[PDB]
């Protein structure tokens, strides 16, 4: 751990503190996640073991590269690649000028590629929010902070603890669904996509009910036709006000017809109908970015 | 590729990624040739004990199989291990597994408690670090039981019935106690166990493996399946605080030691 020189503190979490650092010899600029072990009565935190393990498997250009794990005197250091800015800081800087549509499109496609990779490896991110999405100076964006990522196979159960910032939480979760699905990550990305276009949070609630009411105000209060099973859900109330769906011209005005289409498919109430990351990559909105491949009919 | 057209990702892409994981995660049926002081019956008593403490703390079958794989893979990196050191390595492998798989896992003092004082919290926190570092932090394998779950999901997507699952799991728990199982890939072991309770046709429909792929494994498995058959398979139990839909996923314990004696005899 002597080859690193701390440049500055980036942030802090329950688990550990993040620093920008230089490998003094090489000049490699890295991000160090320091984890004090002497503070934890249960050894290496469950969450840190899972993040290290998951990130060794997830090797994709649109996922943060974990470069090394170093064990020091009651300290565990995760060494990651450094990225100069997160999407939250980038969007705030671009609030007046706007983000150019080709850059919005490039970022969304890249986010969808990294997410499809996680989903194909049977992993749920569960915490997709702008400050967990890191960008570099040459147009790349990567998914980061896999502290809350859980693998499925035997679906991940829901609980009453600090999970995904309410603002990006899917409606099935707010309505009491007992199991998370890959659809919750697609819901977060639709929120982030709308936020890149408008430069303001699509659904900024202050409680679980305020969040749900904000979703219903924009997308319309759902029913059995749009979402088979919604009325029979644990936290659904027949007393919910019946708002109608707003036109996507008034919700995301700068977006084109292809853009409005993808966003509606990403924000579909039904987790079974909501587009997948793989299917989203095929959407006509990215036809200028990607070129389709021949499908083997066999 | 027995998985149907998956909505989330390509049916074949998910399946190929699962197969490529087995190719990267390696296990050796002769790892005890590196620890001459140890005999294969020692590993059997250890895994049987871990299985019982799992049932006691109502821990998931995935938790048990994570600890089994961590223990077997860790010892492949080690040499000249002593009989006394085995209790600590197994319970620390289980400590890591519980923290990874369970939502509210048992506390470190409960893991020390089951060793009747022969292991303390500091010994387990020291050992978990040695295990994780030696395993190169590769603690996300596809267990023997995970394949069984995938095979049951495929057979019923074309959730699933619990009673049948625990009967096949019961046979895999017996086979896992013999270190020779580590010669067959984890997916092969699960398909072979499922075949003993079904047919080659169903095995190929849910695992994509042909008869030639699992024939060698089914031959080795044959004695274990007979001991399970001779006595009759167990029934699904209820666990306090455990939601009935997840009851088949709770690790159970049997008199498997004497069943393992009868199996190796024939
Ligand atoms: C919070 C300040 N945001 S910012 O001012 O826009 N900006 C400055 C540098 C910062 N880069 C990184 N930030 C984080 N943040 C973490 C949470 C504090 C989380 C997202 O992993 N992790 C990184 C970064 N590089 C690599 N890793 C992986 C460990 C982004």
């Amino acid at each position: 751990m002597e080859n690193f020189q701390k440049v500055e503190k980036i942030g802090e979490g329950t688990y550990g503190v993040v620093y920008k650092a230089r490998n003094k010899l090489t000049g490699e600029v890295v991000a160090l996640k320091k984890i004090r072990l002497d503070t934890e009565t249960e050894g290496v935190p469950s969450t840190a073991i899972r993040e290290i393990s998951l990130l060794k498997e997830l090797n994709h250009p649109n996922i943060v590269k974990l470069l090394d794990v170093i064990h020091t005197e009651n300290k565990l250091y995760l060494v990651f690649e450094f990225l100069h800015q997160d999407l939250k800081k980038f969007m705030d800087a671009s609030a007046l000028t706007g983000i150019p549509l080709p850059l919005i499109k490039s970022y969304l496609f890249q986010l969808l590629q990294g997410l499809a990779f996680c989903h194909s490896h049977r992993v749920l991110h569960r915490d997709l929010k702008p400050q967990n999405l890191l960008i570099n100076t040459e147009g790349a964006i990567k998914l980061a902070d896999f502290g809350l990522a859980r693998a499925f196979g035997v679906p991940v159960r829901t609980y009453t603890h600090e999970v995904v910032t309410l603002w990006y939480r899917a409606p099935e979760i707010l309505l009491g669904c007992k199991y998370y699905s890959t659809a919750v990550d697609i819901w977060s990305l639709g929120c982030i996509f709308a936020e890149m276009v408008t430069r303001r949070a699509l659904f900024p609630g202050d409680s679980e009910i305020d969040q749900l009411f904000r979703i219903f105000r924009t997308l319309g209060t759902p029913d059995e036709v749009v979402w088979p099973g919604v009325t029979s859900m644990p936290d659904y109330k027949p007393s919910f006000p019946k708002w109608a769906r707003q036109d996507f011209s008034k919700v995301v005005p700068p977006l084109d017809e292809d853009g409005r289409s993808l966003l509606s498919q990403m924000l579909h109430y039904d987790p079974n109908k909501r587009i997948s990351a793989k299917a989203a990559l095929a959407h006509p909105f990215f036809q200028d970015v990607t070129k389709p491949v021949p499908h083997l009919r066999l | 590729s027995p998985l149907p057209v998956l909505s989330w990702a390509n049916r074949e892409e998910v399946w190929k990624i699962m197969l490529n994981k087995e190719k990267t995660y390696l296990r050796d049926q002769h790892f005890l040739e590196q620890h001459p002081l140890l005999q294969p019956k020692m590993r059997a008593i250890l895994l049987d004990w871990l299985m019982e403490v799992c049932e006691v703390y109502k821990l998931h079958r995935e938790t048990f199989y994570l600890a089994q794989d961590f223990f077997d893979r860790y010892m492949a990196t080690q040499e000249n291990v002593v009989k006394t050191l085995l209790q600590l390595i197994g319970i620390s492998s289980l400590f890591i597994a519980a923290k990874l798989e369970e939502i509210y896992p048992p506390k470190l003092h409960q893991f020390a408690y089951v060793t009747d004082g022969a292991c303390s919290g500091d010994e387990i926190l020291t050992m978990e670090l040695m295990i994780m570092k030696a395993l190169k932090w590769r603690l996300s394998p596809l267990t023997i039981v995970s394949w069984l779950n995938v095979y049951m999901q495929v057979a019923y997507l074309n959730q699933y019935p619990q009673q049948i699952f625990i009967q096949i799991a019961e046979l895999l728990d017996l086979c896992v106690l013999d270190v020779d199982c580590l010669e067959f890939p984890y997916g092969i072991l699960a398909a072979s166990a499922l075949y003993h309770f079904s047919s080659s046709e169903l095995m190929q429909k849910v695992s994509g493996y042909q008869w030639c792929d699992i024939e060698n494994c089914v031959k080795w498995m044959v004695p274990f399946a007979m001991v399970i058959r001779e006595t009759g398979s167990s029934k699904l139990k209820h666990f306090r605080g455990v939601a009935d839909e997840d009851a088949h996923n709770i690790q159970t314990h049997r008199d498997s030691l004497d069943l393992l004696d009868k199996a190796r005899a024939k």
